[PDB]
């Protein structure tokens, strides 16, 4: 039996109370800064406290009355007449290189943004100080520089470089809203120092889709980082501008403070590949660490060099929802560049769909200096796009195929590292990452029915205190990332898998703590094996039947294995008949005066008392006359006729159909024969023949 | 009933047909519906051969004749697209060849054919009004019943009536690689005889290939490719049941330890991965059969499937496919800033360029320094020991030598009285955007980081002004347009203007002297900027604004910015007096001159950070001392 013995695995459900805080609206950004969390949520922007998980303030960017007259800063409040929309924090970051400061952004003010200050005395208060980066741009207001957020999609990443603060601005928004406001896909907005707008250096500082296409080819930026100088963006479109289809890419751009000079993209695809194939097209998070030591060497690389590791969702036929069904990869930066650079040959790459045009006379006659330049910064620069995609298997080996993957985080512990994965309807884990094999879950419980935000958090001090912060829903949860408890565990194999710096341990009952056993019988070593039930409990010496045993930790405690051969099963002196193709570490299967049986695995050995030395036996039967068609039921009495699995009661070598099998009463119905006169019946127990008392027929 | 048949045509891009000596043209939206109705019997009058379409005129013209007809002329035409019929094109045998259209009017006797017009000497030549659109040419043999032995004609020799004239089959010249996906031929059919739809089509199979989003492989109309590297060339099927299948080709005729590449044409004898397990061979396809096998191309890791790292199948049952991942690919000073401490095998510089001819390179250098009497011909190894690092000579005439890249460790504004001539406004886009200084009569100085552009014929230099524009002395400013800028060493952030041409002294307009190399600085000494940019006024007039400045170390800068910054021997800090004022916005590539006693001198350039003079918080400048041996090495240009 295999489920009656559910209480072996790890119980999914148990409930802990977590540092947490509740908002009263959905939160879409979340910033730490000095013991100091800041959450830009629907409306709303709270300051959370680091350990007393306590808001220490809030404003309100309440609901926005909008004027089609009115400018995002300039007064309204006199204004009785009309929107009532709502403000979204898309856009948040903090900033430090001048001054103590947040840059707060909200989506229904022209996607104006705005600027806080901190005392130094107390550096919580954010009323105290607001800002609009509001610029007039009396020069040229064909375009508006301060207009940065849009309201469909936004991912903006923050830099100081060449002594300014630079804003790497990727804008999704639909073909509808750009007359009413002209925006740019990919815009890199550079701070004055007055702090009060930004100025365009150039035209080829920013690049967006031609305007025909702004209806089609939807691109939305789900990430962005900086590496070796380098802005790269993680972001999901279209195969072709006739593909209809859906595939992420990496963007990459040297970051002068003109604009983008040497723009590549590159298509990411990671795949299942097995023996004799299954292709995640939609990224769902993303996320830049240092690696593993022991996934440095499954990599090859070293303890710095940065490696990215994204959450890839198959997309639906022609649609860019996922089937939940989710996968995670890893992506080297080195290999990504000297593919970008190097591997790539010349006449695959292509020009850019949507800015160059398929007929336009760049992409007729222009080629690439590949080998021979590298990130320079050339006035007639060639924006490419790579048709050469970049192939990557899943390193859980379909672990999680079944279900989807909303958000990632991932953290390092010694030797090994740590992915916090987030489930679609909110079942965040923490499993240890290795090419070996799949990993078991050490945390899986359920947090809440919203799904994980992608937005996460990750801090380890001293690689000591650790913990991460994860938005869902209306909830914010503070989590150490030093584990929960060892109690969960329902097993020896599952105690001793869970990592070394969670103290788990067998207590010859249970996993625990080393100091929590009261018996002091803590044991990290050894797993005993455990009987659950034995089918049947009675055999003879020498009648063989199915032997069914449900248990426990039969296997060889290997380090990811757990082998059969590495066991022994007796029947005291005599050894039990081992049958490995049905035997597991969870199950097993023998053939062969009550009798203990004794199984010895590859660390220890548990006896079992309740099997028996029996033989079956019979009494009588009744009636003993019964017509020509038979259809007599035969209430045969005995005993130890429930001792073993199956009898065959028959008469002429015809069934008795058997209706009922007791310990000492019998019954079964007779066929229709041949002859009429005095016959005795059969049974079987599979080795014990048996004969009883004859039966007459009549006619 | 409704068919489609430009699965038969050719197709080819931005292309179109103009017979000067000769056709008509509908609107049809789908032109696989025109290439349908040119292939439909009857469809048109005319013998259609061909045909033309254009997604922008929507416009949709048939050819009664092939690109090979005399006197066509080809035009690149973007928005224009060929099809051609394949059958003309096709010179060799389909199966029966029903519909053979080849040029061929020979039999295997060497008697010319009887010409389908005239019925002599043989009389059954009724056929070219018996069967419409089956293209019984005048002469040429064709094969109008799809008679299985081949196009047969008549002879003008009395004796035989008919005979079949031999013309090869089309699996004759097409060859096959055991790799397949080089081959690139003219095969358009199956195995089984199907014909191979569209790649272009997504119909009747929605596959995963799109020739425009995968180029480079020969995704064509319908010719054989191999994608998924088999050991044959397969296509779609144009069945909508049959899901694909083979293409029959005969074949043709007539290593290393360190990796390249991701190990495709990469072979190795090592079989070991990285957790040491090894591999068995092709053959053997214990322990779980493996599906490729050495005719579609030992027990070694190679990578059939060209994956990231070659993989071979461990000896372990259980792990289906091993990457032997300890295979090694085939893929800086500090404390010493002389660069004769290092070799530096380097051949390129900071810009990029290589170096030039070494000889000529000591020949100029001595002659032009003698500073001292070794190292190798182009490399990054430098004589002089120059503090900025090592360089290398360049065989540019503009610039003769560069630095090598390896690493080693006004608000408040008073306005002027006067005018001076050190400064330069920045004009771009018509306008001031910086100052610069005016070191000699054809160079100045200013910050990297006021050139938005790389260019300079939109740049231009505006000198001897009291305001922005020159508004009040019109009579004497002077314009001159920019002939080369040259960037700083590495993290400098300054860069060098010589300008078209070199602007004559006067009384107003000034050069300035250099600091002392090894100088230093006293404390509080008291100097002054001027500038045209941010003053916070209410209305800025464009005039002249100075602000006098005083210098302060390290520390007190440190603890102002408490901590923010760390400083280093390459800036210099100083500030106001205690009041809000300093350079802001408009003003950046400033100078901050200061006197020995009596001779004034630039010690400081001002340079974008930190804020708009925020009250008692020092500024940060260069140190011109820093690079004025440097400067004085470049300007032998």
């Amino acid at each position: 039996c295999k489920e009656a013995l559910a209480k072996s695995e790890m119980n999914v459900n148990m409930k802990y109370q977590l540092p947490n805080f509740t908002a009263e609206t959905p939160i879409q950004n979340v910033i730490l800064h000095e013991h100091h969390i800041f959450l830009g949520a629907t409306n709303y922007i709270y300051v959370l406290n680091e350990e007393d998980l306590q808001k220490v303030a809030e404003y309100k960017t309440g609901p926005v009355l909008e004027h089609p007259d009115c400018f995002p800063c300039q007064d309204c409040s006199s204004k009785a007449n009309l929107v009532w929309k709502d403000n979204i924090n898309m856009a948040l970051v903090v900033d430090t290189y001048y001054d103590d400061q947040l840059i707060s952004c909200g989506s229904v003010n022209r996607g104006t943004c705005q600027r806080h200050v901190f005392p130094h005395n107390h550096t919580a208060d954010i009323q105290s100080e607001v800002h609009c980066i509001f610029s007039p741009q009396i020069e040229e207001p064909s375009q508006c520089p301060d207009c940065v957020v849009s309201a469909l999609g936004a991912k903006v990443l923050s830099s100081v470089k060449d002594r300014f603060i630079n804003f790497f601005v990727g804008n999704t928004i639909n073909s509808s809203y750009f007359p009413d406001h002209p925006l740019h896909s990919i815009s890199v907005r550079r701070l004055k120092e007055t702090k009060d707008g930004f100025m365009f250096l150039t035209d080829q500082s920013y690049i967006d889709v031609l305007p025909e296409f702004r209806d089609s080819y939807p691109i939305k930026y789900v990430h962005a980082f900086e590496s070796n100088n380098f802005i790269y963006f993680l972001t999901v479109q279209r195969e072709t501008l006739d593909a209809q289809t859906f595939h992420t890419r990496i963007i990459r751009f040297c970051s002068i403070n003109s604009g983008l000079h040497s723009y590549m993209e590159m298509p990411l695809e990671c795949i299942l590949t097995e023996k004799r194939k299954e292709v995640f097209n939609i990224l769902q998070a993303a996320y830049v660490s240092k690696p593993g030591a022991q996934l440095a060497r499954q990599i090859g690389a070293s303890l710095n060099d940065d490696i990215l590791f994204g959450v890839f969702a198959q997309s639906k036929p022609d649609s860019a929802e996922p089937m939940d069904r989710s996968a995670m990869c890893a992506f080297p930066i080195k290999y990504v560049n000297d593919f970008f650079n190097k591997i790539v040959n010349k006449n695959n790459v292509r020009c850019l769909q949507h800015f160059y045009g398929p007929n336009h006379e760049h992409c007729f006659n222009r080629t690439l200096l590949r080998n021979s330049s590298g990130c320079e910064a050339r006035r007639d620069e060639y924006r490419t796009e790579f048709t050469t995609a970049l192939q990557r298997v899943d390193l859980f080996m379909g672990q999680f195929s079944e279900v989807l993957l909303t958000s990632i985080s991932t953290f390092i512990k010694g030797d090994l590292t740590i992915a916090n994965l987030g489930t679609s309807e909110g079942r965040f884990m923490q499993v240890v990452v290795s090419r070996s094999g799949p990993s078991t879950p050490h945390v899986n419980f359920l947090l809440d029915s919203h799904p994980v935000s992608p937005e996460v958090i990750v801090e380890h001090t001293l690689n000591q205190n650790g913990y991460t912060l994860v938005i869902t829903g209306k909830k914010i949860t503070k989590i150490p990332l030093n584990g929960l408890g060892c109690r969960h565990f329902q097993s020896c194999s599952q105690c001793l898998s869970a990592p070394p710096f969670v103290q788990c341990g067998w207590c010859h009952d249970k996993c625990v703590r080393s100091e929590e056993c009261l018996s002091g019988t803590w044991t990290q070593q050894i797993c005993l094996p455990a009987i659950y039930k034995v089918f049947p409990n009675s055999a003879p010496l020498e009648g063989g039947t199915r032997l069914t045993i449900c248990g426990w930790d039969f296997g060889f405690r290997r380090n990811n294995k757990f082998d059969l051969k590495k066991t022994r099963v007796l029947l005291g002196n005599e050894s039990c008949t081992l049958t490995l193709s049905e035997s597991t570490m969870n199950t097993l299967k023998c053939t062969v005066f009550n009798m203990s049986i004794i199984i010895s695995n590859g660390h220890g050995t548990t006896q079992y008392s309740t099997f028996s030395y029996v033989d079956p036996v019979i009494t009588s039967i009744s009636p003993k006359y019964g017509p020509m068609a038979g259809g007599t039921l035969l209430t045969l009495t005995g005993n130890y006729l429930n001792s073993g699995n199956s009898r065959h009661i028959s008469i002429g070598g015809k069934t008795c159909t058997l209706k009922s099998v007791s310990n000492s009463i019998l019954e079964c119905y007779t066929p229709a024969q041949t002859i009429s006169t005095e016959f005795a019946v059969k049974l079987k127990i599979d080795l014990a023949n048996r004969e009883t008392s004859i039966f007459s027929y009549r006619e | 009933k409704r068919r489609n048949t430009i699965h038969e045509f050719k197709k080819s891009a931005k292309t179109t047909l103009i017979k000067i000596d000769p056709i008509k043209t509908k609107k049809v939206n789908t032109a696989d519906q025109c290439a349908n109705r040119c292939t439909r019997n009857k469809g048109l009058p005319f013998t259609c051969k061909a045909f033309v379409f254009d997604k922008a005129r929507k416009q949709c013209l048939w050819f009664p004749f092939n690109s090979m007809s005399s006197g066509v002329k080809k035009e690149f035409g973007h928005e224009f697209d060929l099809y051609e019929n394949k059958d003309y094109i096709r010179n060799c045998i389909i199966g029966k060849g029903r519909s053979y259209k080849g040029t061929v009017s020979i039999t295997k006797s060497g008697i010319k054919c009887q010409p389908w017009s005239s019925m002599i000497p043989h009389e059954h030549s009724f056929l070219p009004s018996s069967y419409r659109g089956k293209d019984l040419q005048e002469n040429y043999c064709r094969n109008p019943r799809g008679e299985e032995g081949g196009p047969w004609c008549f002879t003008s020799n009395p004796e035989v009536r008919y005979e079949v004239c031999d013309i090869p089959q089309c699996s004759e010249v097409e060859c096959m690689t055991c790799n397949g996906e080089s081959y690139r031929g003219l095969m358009d059919h199956t195995e089984s005889g199907k014909i191979c739809q569209r790649w272009d089509h997504q119909t009747p199979h929605r596959h995963k290939f799109l020739p425009e989003r995968y180029p480079d492989k020969g995704f064509d109309d319908n010719y054989c490719r191999n994608p998924d590297g088999q050991p044959r060339p397969w296509c779609y099927t144009l069945d909508p049941h049959t899901r694909w299948e083979y293409c029959a080709i005969k074949t043709c005729a007539d290593t290393t330890e360190c990796i390249q590449g991701q190990g495709e044409g990469y072979r190795g004898t090592v079989n070991t991965i990285w957790n040491g397990i090894p591999c068995q061979r092709w053959d053997s396809q214990y322990p779980h059969e493996h599906d490729m096998t050495p005719e579609n191309f030992e027990n070694y890791c190679r990578n059939p499937d060209g994956s990231e790292s070659p993989w071979c199948f461990t000896t372990d049952p259980n792990i289906r496919v091993g990457y032997c991942s300890q295979i090694p690919n085939c893929d800086q000073d500090c404390y010493r800033g002389n660069g004769k401490n290092y070799m530096g095998n380097l051949s390129q510089t900071r810009s990029g360029l290589t170096c030039s001819m070494w000889d000529k390179n000591m020949e100029d250098l001595h002659r032009h320094i003698f500073w001292e009497p070794k190292l190798n011909e182009n490399y990054c190894r430098n004589p002089d020991d120059d503090a900025h690092g090592p360089w290398c000579y360049t065989g540019n005439p503009l610039i003769p030598w560069d630095y090598c890249p390896i690493s080693r460790c006004v608000v408040n504004g008073i306005p002027t009285r006067t005018n001076i001539g050190w400064m330069v406004s920045l004009r771009y886009r018509n306008k001031h955007i910086c100052g610069g200084s005016l070191i000699k009569e054809s160079w100045v100085l200013t910050a990297r980081q006021c050139f938005p552009s790389r260019d300079l014929k939109d740049y231009e230099a505006w000198l001897g002004i009291h305001d922005v524009h020159g508004r009040g002395d019109e009579k004497c400013k002077q314009v001159l347009n920019v002939s080369q800028l040259v960037y700083g060493p590495e993290g400098s952030d300054l860069v060098l203007m010589k300008l078209a041409r070199p602007a004559v002294l006067d009384d107003f307009v000034s050069t300035i002297d250099l600091p002392n190399y090894g100088c230093t600085i006293p404390e509080k000494t008291s100097c002054s900027v001027y500038g045209w940019g941010y003053t916070g006024l209410i209305n800025y007039d464009g005039l002249l604004r100075v602000a006098h400045l005083y210098i302060m170390g390290n520390e007190k800068c440190s603890q102002h910015h408490r901590g923010k910054v760390t400083l280093n021997e390459s800036e210099i800090c100083a500030g106001a007096e205690k009041i809000g004022s300093g350079p802001c916005e408009g003003d950046y590539g400033g100078p901050l001159v200061c006197e020995q006693h009596k001779m004034r001198m630039v010690l400081g350039v001002i340079v974008p950070g930190r804020g708009c003079a925020i009250p008692n918080r020092p500024g940060i400048f260069v140190r011109v001392a820093y690079y004025a041996k440097w400067i004085h090495k470049i300007i032998l240009t």
